[PDB]
RNA sequence: GGCUCUGUGGCGCAAUGGAUAGCGCAUUGGACUUCUAGAGCAAUUCAAAGGUUGUGGGUUCGAAUCCCACCAGAGUCG
């Protein structure tokens, strides 16, 4: 399940990052097909910033949505956080909607929380 | 240089007479539930403006006390202290001390009861109004602003704050604090505050072991360390520390308490 | 006697047995549904602390000093937190990662708190004369987010502290022996309301 | 112009007009540190003086809203008798309405009742009155207030959520703050756990977390940080 | 041994104005937000109850208020 993963071929393809960067990868690429249950799932690299962006859709129309993996060990300055911003951007390339990314921390506990970074102001729904 | 020569308000004899008058009942802010979201709405505009005359009204009103009650105090400048002129009221249960068979307070327990308006404070035969208080007494010589607004805040309330004056192991605060001791310089204790219940019988002179300990801090400066919080511990002794904290206004309390794992 | 593999840098059981006993065994590691993730410090701890937990690599047994060397490598904090790991779990607590807020470990009791965890802690290493290097910088708008995200989940900060002695060279650190010469100091940091606090 | 009264680096505005000048027309809310007349004896809501975050009296200083001046030093002794002519007069007249409403009065007033001359000060060099002159943490938090004072906006102190600075869409009076905006210089390295806890407790506050920064060449971005439950 | 100052709701106090007792904290209850029942600090907000005004006497169209005595408490002067 773990070791033998059709994605695992373009996961070492990649060569983007250190291994536990690609494990923590594919734990969150594992954790959202099969708990969160996304429609599909994409690893694509950024060697420019060196990560690993999972390019996801919830439901069968809602579009494009990016989930960034990184350990509790990286340190996100907010320049990497406006370079991510601006590369999802691109991966997008839906000026319709502002900058937004999910960035999903991981323990190697393998427990995982989400925190929705968007450019600009975002008024706290209800 | 050119100078703005502001101006400040004085009272007339209706005024005066109609302060005393006041009742206690305070406006209530807000007046209940805050809306979310500013639509520009022809109603919240009234709403707002009633919340801010209500304001203006509260914070247009002085204090007004008969000379009966007000106790003529007289700071002295280069003493340090508030000696008074007329024997004191029920506030000299708790306040102040006695020297020289004559009654004196130190600034910020002055300073609190001028805006109290227990006292009337003079200062070279000229009575002080509550801005020439805040500017004369509160400074690095005496009492800092910080200390005085803990020490207000907490007097507010009913507490009876004085000044103080002097397989791996499992360590605990207390231990060590001579080789410590000689490593200072940062937050130090200032305040012995004691509690409300103990206001009806509190003797200025044995009051025992105060109830906390505060130290004053800007919520700007460093958190102490362990070596800080550890000196801070043993001087404080059996009485726990509390760190007071003030951000622009606002205060907040924490203490640093030791503890031991229950074995499960 | 409990196989397992150090596979991409974690700790990883396979077999069905070994995990119902780690399971049963007060709770140890995370799983997916069922390959359980164990991490360094349970995995560490199981390894030395108890002995159960074997773990393999490149077809050959590792010397638990080759396993610190490896996990302070892939994980530079490794030793400290294992300390603290083990000053917690001697005590029958149920450290478990904890970085759902910004603490390390929540501490449980037993069974019927099951993950109820009433503290969190925040590990630091520090000298002997307690001038040691921040291991995760703190400031007071920091303790007070701490102190309010922890209250609203009914639990209470901790500042548990490591005190190494100036002859124990961190050179030494490659084994969990230094434990031995470890001494600990816990720190309950809460607020203290000024309204409340008039006796009772 | 207003006139405020910096002492120490303290900032305080004195005259309860002042105040309302402040609140109505510039939008800069402040807060009250002193005792009120009508409850003395309470922490519910206080009174005069307002107390101004040294953002707040330079950015005031600058848009030419209030002339801050430093406080005079204790020269007024030679400025005498004619108090006395002033308290004993009135209490001639006083006996007037006291008698014919059926011991004297004194008025406390929080302001300075006599006309004086200070000198002022510029807030854009460092000295023994405004030491927040040069301040890194001063200039990174103005520049912050600044761009979310001009988008309009009510700011506030916001320690004790962890932030830097509660923003509110109108007057907090009426509307609550909605973002916690800190305050992050470009290159400093954000703490994963700090971060956590902060986006934690903004969800549990229901206010989103800002990480605003200002970049070099200058202007502020903001990164709005919510929960992303899924 | 005198002198001075105090005693009001569970706690701290206001009412000194001679027209009868209110304010905050605490307690209880409601509304809202959040969390896994709890918590809520400008995500908080509102409302209710709570009284031998230390005891006796006296002046007065009325005494918490003014006066005297006593009881208790604090400080100070031997
Ligand atoms: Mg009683
Ligand atoms: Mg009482």
């Amino acid at each position: 399940w773990m070791g033998t993963h059709p994605k695992y071929l373009e996961m070492m393809e990649l060569d983007i990052g250190d291994a536990t960067q690609v494990y923590v990868a594919f734990l969150v690429y594992l954790d959202l097909m099969e708990s969160k249950s996304w429609h599909e799932v994409n690893c694509v690299g950024l060697p420019e910033l060196q990560l690993i962006c999972l390019v996801g859709t919830e439901i069968e129309g809602e579009g494009l949505q990016t989930v960034v993996p990184t350990p509790i060990t990286a340190s996100l300055s907010h320049n990497r956080i406006r370079e991510i911003l601006k590369a999802s951007r691109k991966l997008q390339g839906d000026p319709d909607l502002p900058m937004s990314f999910t960035l999903a921390i991981v323990e190697s506990d393998s427990t995982i929380v989400y925190y929705k970074l968007t450019d600009g102001f975002m008024l706290p729904d209800p | 240089a050119a100078v703005e020569v502001p101006a400040g308000r004085v009272l007339s004899a209706r005024e005066l007479f109609a302060a005393r008058s006041r009742s206690q009942k305070l406006p209530q802010r807000s007046h209940g539930p805050k809306d979310f979201l500013p639509d520009g709405s022809a109603a919240q505009a009234e709403r707002l403006r009633r919340c801010r005359e209500e304001l203006w009204q509260l914070l247009a009103e002085q204090r007004v006390e008969r000379l009966g009650s007000l106790v003529a105090a007289e700071w002295r400048p280069e003493e340090g202290f508030v000696e008074l002129k007329s024997p004191a009221g029920k506030f000299w249960q708790t306040m102040g001390f006695s020297e020289q068979g004559r009654q004196r307070l130190h600034p910020e327990e002055a300073l609190y009861l001028l805006e109290c308006g227990s006292i009337h404070l003079f200062h070279q035969d000229l009575p002080l109004s509550i801005q020439e208080a805040y500017q004369l007494l509160l400074t690095d010589h005496t009492v800092t602003f910080l200390q005085y607004q803990v020490f207000s805040h907490l007097k507010r309330l009913g507490y009876v704050v004085r000044r103080f004056q002097p397989v791996l192991q499992t360590t605990h605060l207390p231990d060590g604090g001579a080789r410590l001791l000689e490593k200072s310089g940062g937050l130090e204790i200032i305040f012995d505050v004691y509690q409300a219940d103990a206001v009806a019988t509190f003797r200025k002179n044995n009051p025992g072991k105060p109830y906390a300990r505060m130290c004053i801090s800007g919520f700007d400066e460093p958190v102490p360390d362990l070596c800080s919080l550890k000196r801070l511990s043993y001087q404080s002794g059996d009485v726990p520390l509390i760190f007071a904290l003030v951000d622009h206004g606002d205060i907040s309390f924490y203490s640093f308490r030791d503890f031991t794992l229950p074995q499960d | 006697i409990f196989r397992a593999e150090m596979i991409n840098n974690n700790v990883i059981v396979r077999n069905a047995e070994d995990i119902e006993q780690l399971y049963g065994k007060g709770y140890f590691g995370k799983g997916i549904l069922e390959y359980l993730q164990l991490s360094l410090e349970e995995a560490f701890f199981l390894v030395y602390a108890l002995g159960c937990l074997s773990i393999y690599y490149e077809k050959e047994p590792l010397t638990i000093v080759k396993l610190w060397k490896a996990f302070t490598v892939v994980q530079p904090t490794f030793r400290t937190t294992y300390m603290a790991y083990h000053y917690f779990r001697s005590k029958g607590w149920v450290p478990k990662v904890g970085l759902k807020y910004g603490t390390d470990l929540l501490l449980a009791r037993k069974g019927p708190p099951f993950y109820a965890a009433s503290y969190s802690v925040i590990i630091e290493l520090v000298d002997d004369h307690f001038e040691g290097s921040l291991r995760r910088p703190l400031s007071w708008k920091s303790l007070a987010a701490l102190s309010r995200v922890s209250v609203n989940v009914s639990a209470e900060l901790m500042l548990c502290y490591l005190i190494k002695p100036s002859t124990m060279t961190d050179k030494e650190m490659e084994s969990p022996e230094c434990m031995k010469r470890i001494k600990v100091q816990e720190v309950i940091l809460s607020r203290w309301v000024s309204s409340r606090e008039r006796s009772d | 112009m207003l006139v405020v009264e910096v002492a120490n680096g303290r900032s305080l505005v004195w005259g309860a007009e002042a105040v309302q000048a402040l609140r109505e027309r510039l939008g800069v809310g402040g807060r009250t540190v002193g005792a009120l007349p009508r409850g003395p004896r309470q922490n519910s809501r206080l009174g005069l003086p307002l107390l101004l975050m040294p953002e707040e009296a330079r950015l005031l200083a600058e848009i030419g809203a209030v002339t801050l001046v430093s406080a005079p030093r204790p020269d007024s002794r030679h400025h005498s008798l004619a108090l006395t002519s002033f308290k004993r007069q009135q209490e001639e007249s006083f006996q007037e309405q006291s008698a014919l409403a059926a011991a004297l009065l004194v008025q406390l007033a929080t302001a300075r009742p006599r006309p004086v001359k200070a000198r002022p000060l510029d807030w854009r060099v460092q000295s023994k009155d405004w030491p927040h002159a040069g301040r890194p943490a001063h200039e990174l938090r103005y520049s912050i207030y600044r761009d979310l004072w001009e988008r309009g906006f009510f700011l506030s102190a916001a320690g004790k959520f962890g932030g830097d600075f509660l923003v509110a869409p109108g007057d907090p009076l009426r509307f609550a703050a909605h973002y916690i905006a800190q305050c992050w210089a470009p290159e400093d390295t954000i703490p994963l756990q700090d971060l956590v806890a902060a986006g934690r407790l903004g969800t549990s506050v229901r206010a989103t977390l800002l990480l605003c920064s200002p970049q070099p060449d200058g202007k502020v971005v903001y990164t709005s940080l919510q929960w992303a439950s899924l």
